[PDB]
RNA sequence: CGAUGUCGGCUCAUCACAUCCUGGGGCUGAAGUAGGUCCCAAGGGUAUGGCUGUUCGCCAUUUAAAGUGGUACGCGAGCUGGGUUUAGAACGUCGUGAGACAGUUCGGUCCCUAUCUGCCGUGGGCGCUGGAGAACUGAGGGGGGCUGCUCCUAGUACGAGAGGACCGGAGUGGACGCAUCACUGGUGUUCGGGUUGUCAUGCCAAUGGCACUGCCCGGUAGCUAAAUGCGGAAGAGAUAAGUGCUGAAAGCAUCUAAGCACGAAACUUGCCCCGAGAUGAGUUCUCCCUGACCCUUUAAGGGUCCUGAAGGAACGUUGAAGACGACGACGUUGAUAGGCCGGGUGUGUAAGCGCAGCGAUGCGUUGAGCUAACCGGUACUAAUGAACCGUGAGGCUUAACCU
RNA sequence: AAUUCCUUGUCGGGUAAGUUCCGACCUGCACGAAUGGCGUAAUGAUGGCCAGGCUGUCUCCACCCGAGACUCAGUGAAAU
RNA sequence: ACACAGGUGGUCAGGUAGAGAAUACCAAGGCGCUUGAGAGAACUCGGGUGAAGGAACUAGGCAAAAUGGUGCCGUAACUUC
C-alpha cells in the first residue's frame, strides 16, 4: 500500500544535515520538562548514522574517561530542535563499534583535515 | 451506526512530541459499496450489506455473484452485513467512507491473528525450558507433567498442549481512530492489530468507554 | 500388556479407506502423437502439445 | 513453515549446491537440454541465467568476468560468443521446464529443462 | 540487568566504592530493577572512613545502568556502567554529603525530595 | 513379595473453605486514623534468598498477603537422583572371629520401538431429504473476574494535640494474560568487504577451491524478547449474611407472617470468540438442474432410448497458507511467479587503466565494483483451448385458496 | 575430627542467612604414642571451604546451519 | 552369525607450511562410505553468533567457558635449601 511509502517521505525535515561516524554535530533537544520550554545540547561523537530516510538512526557517544554517556537521537525525531555540525572525523567503519569500548588516548581520532 | 471493512496493510509510528515511538496500525479502507439495504427480509429487523469491493471478472462464481448482481456482475469480496437502527436508508450506487467516524470515539476491530504454523510451546503458551546440565535425558523442551498419577486416568479438557496458530481472527477492543481520511483511505488506529500485512479487518464503535 | 487383544480386521480396512490409490483422472490426448499423457508433462513419444520436444 | 523467507533449500550444503549445479550447468552448455529431478531443474537456473545475462550487453574486453568457473575447453568458448547472440535480443526468459513423470519407480519426479534457443 | 549478585558502583563519599545487589524492592514477585527504582544492597568493603560497615544491608536507588533508559524521552540513553545512591538506614535519602555522576529525575515520590530536586540533572 | 519404583526437589495440576489477601454486615475494654474479633463468602491474588538430601524447621530480605488442607501427604513409559538401600574402601566400636551398626567418610548403575480411552492441533466419509454457496437467529460452550503508590475529597469531618476519613473517578507501577515487528537489541551458512596457510590456472597479477560460515568486520529480508503496545468497562437481572419500612400472630413490641425495597469483589448477564451433527441439522438470501417410453400389487421395482449443471477438488503459477491435508490469490477473456529492467536497504571505492614509492602498498580516472527476500515496470518463461465425477424439478399426509 | 548421642556446641575470623570452612576452648558416649602420636618439603585427571578469573548452568533463552524427524517410492523385524 | 563406524605383527616415508608420523592443502596412487527421492514442522543429535548481569545453578560452579603459542623479562609463602 503506497500510503506507507508516502507517509515515510512527506514527514521528512528540511533543515537537517548529512553526516558520518567520527563527526561531532552538536545536537539540541527541548528536554520536555516544565511549562518554561528548555533547550539542551548533547556533546560527543557520532557512532552510528543513516540510512532509513525519515526513520534514519543517529547515535552519539561522549567517550569521556573514566565514564560517559551514549544516546540515540534519530534525525527526524519530534523532540530534536537542531543539528549544528561542529567537527569531522577520519574513520572508515560505518559503525564505530571498535571505539565504543574506548575513553583514553586510544579514543583520539584525526579530525578529517588535509 | 454500522461498521466498515478494510485491510491492515502494515505497522507504522505516530511521531509524537512525547519522544516515544508509539505504534499505529495503518488500516486501509476502500469505500464500502453498500449494495443492499434490507426491509424485513429475515427475522423481522433491518440491515445493510456493506460490500468491501469487487472480484476480477475472470474468477467469479454464480452463487456469490447473485448477491451483488443489481450493482454489478462482479461479486463483492466481502459479504458483510450490519444492523440498521440509528438511521433510515435506501440502496444507491454511492460507497461509504471513513467519514462515518469523524465525530466518533473508541472502536473495536476483528483481525486475522498470527499464522505461525506448528507454534509449539514456548511461542504458543509461553512455556519454559528444563535444566540443560548434569546430563539431560532427551528432556530440554518438555512440559514436565501434563496431569497427575492414575486417579483421573486422563488429561483434563482445556489443558495447554502443543498445537498450531493460524486460521483465527481475534477481536481487539482498546483502539481509537487517528486519521479518518476519506481522501487517503487512511483510518489509522492507536496500537498494533492482530495479523500480518494481508489481514482483512472489520471495524465498529466500541461499547467500552 | 504390550497389546491387550489383537486388533479386529475392520480397523485395517478403515485405514485403507483413507489410503486411496492415486491413479489420476482425465488423461490428455496429444496433438501430433498417438499417445495420451498428463496435462503438464511430456508424452512417452517425446511430444508435448503436439510439439516434438525430444528425439526417440 | 518459514514461508516469509523465500528460497528452495534442496539438499546438503551451499558448497555442494555450488559444485553440482556448476558441473551440471557445464553439462547444460553441452546438450542445451538436460533431464534431471523437478527440484534440481528449478535450482540449475541460478547458475545458467547469470552466465547468459553476463553476455546480454555487448562490451569489449573484460573476458576475466566469471573466468574462475565454466573454464573447460569444450564449453568456455561458448561464453559471451554464443551465450550473448542467441538470447541478447529476447530480453530475458532464457529457459523452460517440462515435467516427464517419474524415474525407475524409484519414484523421483523428473523434468526436462531446455534453453529457448537450441542448435544442432 | 540490575538483579541478584550484580556488583555495582556506589554514588556516595568517604566509604569504599564497591557494593553488591541482592534483591529488588516494591511490588510482588520482583525480578530486575529500572532507573528510579529501589533495591536492597550489601556493603562489600565499607572502609572505616564511611558511615556504614562491611556486610550490612542498606536500601539504594538505581540512578545509572549500562542499558540505561528508553521510556521517558522515548529514545535510548546508555551509561558506561551501573551505579546507585545509598540511603540512610532510618531517615532515608542519601547517607553521604556528595553524589557522583549523573542522576535520574523520573521518579515522583516525595520521599526522594532532596534527589528529585537536583538542578544539575535538568 | 511369578514386584504396584522412593523422600525431597524441578516442572505442571485439581478440589475443600475451617479465608492468608480481596468485598458486604455487627460488636470491641473501637474518639479520629487503625489493628485485632465475629457473621456472610472460594470467581480473582497467594513469597524470594540461605543452612539441610529433606517435608517440617531455623536464619536473611521483604509483600496487599507471605492461608489451613485433600488427591497413592497429586505429577520418575515427564525430569532429577543428594539422602536413602548393594557392587570398592575408610573412622569409631562390640566379639577370639566371620561379621554388624534408622553410628560416621569418600567412590559410585535411572532400561523400555505407547495398546485403548484421552488431550492438543488437523483432514476425510455420511447425513440435513433434488444438488451446491453464503449469511442471520442463538439452543450452547470457551475467554475473563487481583494489587502497591500518587492526586482529588481535604489538612474537611474527627481530635487539646500527636495524628487524620467516607464516596470512587483519574494518573502510575507490580503480578498475570493478550496482541505486534513500525520502533530498539540480537541474529542473518540466499549480501559485500578484510585475511592466515595451501592448492589450481606453467609463473606473477587476478579470481576461485579447501581448512569450524577456514579466520575477521559490518548487514537486507525473515524472526523474536533483552524490544513494543493493550487489558479484565458502563449498565441491567437475581441473592445469602445484613440494613430498614409498613404490620400481625402477641390490642404492646418486632425486619417476616402477608406486603415491599435495598444488600458482595461471588451468581445470572452485558462484552470478546466460537456455536445448527441445535439429527432439536432452524430462518433467509444467492446459484444449478424443466427428458421421456414400455410393464405391474408400488411412499416399490423391472426393461430401454437420450443426456452431463452449480460448486468444490483435479490441473500448476504460487502467497504474509503449511508436518501432510486444509486455506487463499491467479490461470492466456493471464501482473499468479521467475527471467530481463528499475527503485529501496546493506557493503565500501575493485579489476582493467594511469601516477607516487626500491618495495609492501597507496592515490586518482571511480560515490567504484556488488547484491538477497524490501516493491514497481516488462507476457521474455510457465500456469492452453480441456476432462472424469456430480444430472434431468425431486416422496407421503393434513390445513388453506384456486381446480 | 575420615572418631562426639542429646547438639544445628561456643567464641574469634566469616556469609544477606551459614548443621559449610578455618582457628581457638576441652565443653572428644571407650582418639592416644610401631596398625604408632603429630607435624611435614615433594606428588594429586583428589573430598570440606574462600577469593580472583569466565561463562547459554541461570535470569530466559533468540536467531542461523546440517542430519534425523515429516512425506513418498522400494526392502521389511520383535516383545505381545 | 552379516558384505557390520570394530580387531589388525611386518615393509615404505614425495612437495608447501610445521618441531612433527600433530594439522592444513596437495602428488604418485586410490576412492565416492551399495537403499534412495522430496519436504524444509516442532522436537532431537551435532555445529555457528548473541543484549544486560553472573553461579544467583546443582547435594556438587556438574556441564559448558576463559586461559592457551614461544621467545624473553619476572616470580611469593613454605622448604629437608
Amino acid at each position: 500500500s503506497n500510503i506507507i511509502k508516502q507517509l515515510e517521505q512527506e514527514q521528512m525535515k528540511q533543515d537537517v544535515p548529512s553526516f558520518r561516524p567520527g563527526d561531532t554535530v552538536e545536537v539540541k533537544v527541548w528536554v520536555v520538562e516544565g511549562s518554561k520550554k528548555r533547550l539542551q545540547a548533547f556533546e560527543g561523537v557520532v557512532i552510528a548514522i543513516r540510512n532509513r530516510g525519515l526513520h534514519s538512526a543517529f547515535t552519539v557517544r561522549k567517550i569521556s574517561n573514566g565514564e560517559g554517556v551514549e544516546r540515540v537521537f534519530q534525525t527526524h525525531s519530534p523532540v530534536v530542535d537542531s543539528i549544528s555540525v561542529k567537527r569531522r572525523g577520519a574513520v572508515r567503519k560505518a559503525k564505530l563499534y571498535y571505539l565504543r569500548e574506548r575513553t583514553g588516548k586510544a579514543a583520539r581520532i584525526k579530525e578529517r583535515l588535509n | 451506526m454500522i461498521g466498515l471493512v478494510g485491510k491492515k496493510v502494515g505497522m507504522t509510528r505516530i511521531f509524537t512530541e512525547d519522544g516515544v515511538s508509539i505504534p499505529v496500525t495503518v488500516i486501509e479502507v476502500e469505500a464500502n459499496r453498500v449494495t443492499q439495504v434490507k426491509d424485513l427480509a429475515n427475522d423481522g429487523y433491518r440491515a445493510i450489506q456493506v460490500t468491501t469491493g469487487a472480484k476480477k471478472a475472470n474468477r467469479v462464481t454464480k452463487p456469490e455473484a447473485g448477491h451483488f448482481a443489481k450493482a454489478g456482475v462482479e461479486a463483492g469480496r466481502g459479504l458483510w452485513e450490519f444492523r440498521l437502527a440509528e438511521g433510515e436508508e435506501f440502496t444507491v450506487g454511492q460507497s461509504i467512507s471513513v467519514e462515518l467516524f469523524a465525530d466518533v470515539k473508541k472502536v473495536d476491530v476483528t483481525g486475522t491473528s498470527k499464522g505461525k504454523g506448528f507454534a509449539g510451546t514456548v511461542k504458543r503458551w509461553n512455556f519454559r525450558t528444563q535444566d540443560a546440565t548434569h546430563g539431560n535425558s532427551l528432556s530440554h523442551r518438555v512440559p514436565g507433567s501434563i496431569g497427575q498419577n492414575q486417579t483421573p486416568g486422563k488429561v483434563f479438557k482445556g489443558k495447554k498442549m502443543a498445537g498450531q496458530m493460524g486460521n483465527e481472527r481475534v477481536t481487539v477492543q482498546s483502539l481509537d481512530v487517528v486519521r479518518v481520511d476519506a481522501e487517503r483511505n487512511l483510518l489509522l488506529v492507536k496500537g498494533a492489530v492482530p495479523g500480518a500485512t494481508g489481514s482483512d479487518l472489520i471495524v465498529k464503535p466500541a461499547v467500552k468507554a | 500388556a504390550v497389546q491387550q487383544n489383537k486388533p479386529t480386521r475392520s480397523k485395517r480396512g478403515m485405514r485403507r479407506s483413507h489410503d486411496a490409490l492415486t491413479a489420476v483422472t482425465s488423461l490428455s490426448v496429444d496433438k501430433t502423437s498417438g499417445e495420451k499423457h498428463l496435462r503438464h508433462h511430456i508424452t512417452a513419444d517425446g511430444y508435448y502439445r503436439g510439439r516434438k520436444v525430444i528425439a526417440k | 513453515m518459514r514461508h516469509r523467507k523465500s528460497g528452495r533449500q534442496l539438499n546438503r550444503n551451499s558448497s555442494h549446491r555450488q559444485a553440482m549445479f556448476r558441473n551440471m550447468a557445464g553439462s547444460l552448455v553441452r546438450h542445451e537440454i538436460i533431464k534431471t529431478t523437478l527440484p534440481k531443474a528449478k535450482e540449475l537456473r541460478r547458475v545458467v541465467e547469470p552466465l547468459i545475462t553476463l553476455a546480454k550487453t555487448d562490451s569489449v574486453a573484460n573476458r576475466r568476468l566469471a573466468f574462475a568457473r565454466t573454464r573447460d575447453n569444450e564449453i568456455v568458448a561458448k561464453l559471451f560468443n554464443e551465450l550473448g547472440p542467441r538470447f541478447a535480443s529476447r530480453a530475458g526468459g532464457y529457459t523452460r521446464i517440462l515435467k516427464c513423470g517419474f524415474r525407475a519407480g524409484d519414484n523421483a519426479p523428473m523434468a526436462y529443462i531446455e534453453l529457448v534457443d537450441r542448435s544442432e | 540487568m540490575i538483579q541478584e549478585q550484580t556488583m555495582l558502583n556506589v554514588a556516595d563519599n568517604s566509604g569504599a566504592r564497591r557494593v553488591m545487589c541482592i534483591k529488588v524492592l516494591g511490588g510482588s514477585h520482583r525480578r530486575y530493577a529500572g532507573v528510579g527504582d529501589i533495591i536492597k544492597i550489601t556493603i562489600k568493603e565499607a572502609i572505616p572512613r564511611g558511615k556504614v560497615k562491611k556486610g550490612d544491608v542498606l536500601k539504594a536507588v538505581v540512578v545509572r545502568t549500562k542499558k540505561g533508559v528508553r521510556r521517558p524521552d522515548g529514545s535510548v540513553i546508555r551509561f558506561d556502567g551501573n551505579a546507585c545512591v545509598l540511603l540512610n538506614n532510618n531517615s532515608e535519602q542519601p547517607i553521604g554529603t556528595r553524589i557522583f555522576g549523573p542522576v535520574t529525575r523520573e521518579l515522583r515520590s516525595e520521599k526522594f525530595m532532596k534527589i528529585i530536586s537536583l538542578a544539575p540533572e535538568v
